[PDB]
């Protein structure tokens, strides 16, 4: 159910952001907290909402797209554990909706409170910086600013011919049961001159038995895009496959990708001199083991045939609650 | 040789 929108009966207050600056590339995030109050009375079905600007999201790197873009949210209660309201959040509209239950039918001057995780929006806010973060609760605007200090994905050896590669897991499907994940790898973020270049996507880090991840030809799809202008790349790891700045070249790799070795995939980039982006759609198992991963690149050559090198990179994500 | 990054998100209480 869900009847009336009682925003006008509702007035939030005591709003604070746990903190106003963080690095979302090291599991940075914050929380919005607040008290609310119901001038008057209501009934099962009424509801109020909260809405988030472009800058933040309410699900961060947990994907819900395979769940009708709907994020369950732990119930709102009284002290006897009585479920006062049921809550959820729409990934698309960035709308929290709290819908009362069989509890409100006999009370007035109602008071509750929430605390809700807030994460960056990697598409909306793709470059380190300060953004307007005006949050709406029950038609009242609460204004803030968020600074994102992304750990530059431009990372690798300090050598002119040094292997350099980074990557992030930017969406994980915990809810649907499909157990999918989305990961952006950047190969040659430094856009150096690189010889016989090799890449590896692992479903684990040092220990297989320590990660749920699974990387096989059957569990894993890969799309590769030559970048036009590296500077135009996101600090956030988001990559829009439809950016003109990216040219999908997945068709140049039919015979350069191997799922031979366990929980790994290898691409043969060859002789390259600019950045490439790899979209990973993969899956992890029901082991409950955390999803940990690592990508590595090595290059030989270039114009010497010696001074070979290698650089690696690790991912895992963290879960918060509201 | 290597580095790293980690991410974060909400399970939705579940
Ligand atoms: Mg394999």
């Amino acid at each position: 159910a869900k009847g009336t929108n009682v925003n006008d009966k509702v007035t939030a207050s005591d709003f604070k952001l746990e903190k106003t600056a963080f690095d979302p590339n090291q599991s940075g995030n914050t929380f919005m907290a607040a008290n609310f109050k119901v001038t008057g009375q209501v009934k099962s079905g009424d509801y109020f909402t909260a809405k988030l600007p472009d800058s933040v999201t309410g699900n961060g790197d947990v994907d819900y797209s395979n769940s009708n873009n709907t994020m369950p949210i732990a119930d709102i209660k009284s002290t006897n554990g009585d479920v006062v309201a049921k809550a959820t959040y729409d990934i698309l509209t960035k709308t929290y909706t709290f819908v009362f239950t069989d509890y409100v039918n006999d009370k007035e001057n109602i008071n509750g409170q929430f605390s809700l995780p807030l994460f960056t929006d990697r598409a909306k806010a793709p470059k380190s910086g300060t953004y307007d973060a005006n949050i709406n609760i029950a038609d009242e605007m609460f204004d803030n600013k968020i600074t994102y200090n992304y750990s530059s994905p431009i990372a690798g050896i300090d050598k002119p011919n040094g292997a350099n590669i980074s990557s992030q897991i930017i969406g994980v499907d915990t809810a649907s049961g499909q157990n999918t994940y989305k990961q952006t790898v950047f190969v040659n973020p430094k856009q150096r001159v690189l010889g016989n270049t090799w890449v590896y996507i692992k479903g684990y880090q040092d220990k297989i038995e320590e990660s749920s991840g699974k990387v096989s030809a059957t569990d894993t799809k890969l799309r590769i895009f030559e970048v036009n202008d590296t500077s135009k790349l996101s600090d956030s790891y988001y990559a829009d496959p439809n950016d003109s700045n990216l040219k999908e070249v997945t068709g140049e790799f039919k015979d350069k990708i191997s799922y031979k070795y366990d929980n790994v995939a290898s691409i043969n980039f060859g002789d390259i001199n600019k950045t490439y982006v790899v979209l990973v759609e993969g899956h992890y198992d029901n082991t409950g083991k955390n999803l940990k991963t690592q990508v590595i690149q090595e290059n030989i050559d270039p114009a010497t045939g010696k001074d070979y090198s290698i650089f690696g990179w690790n991912n895992e994500n963290v879960v918060r609650y509201g | 040789y290597g580095g790293g990054s980690s991410g974060g998100g909400s399970s939705g209480g579940g």
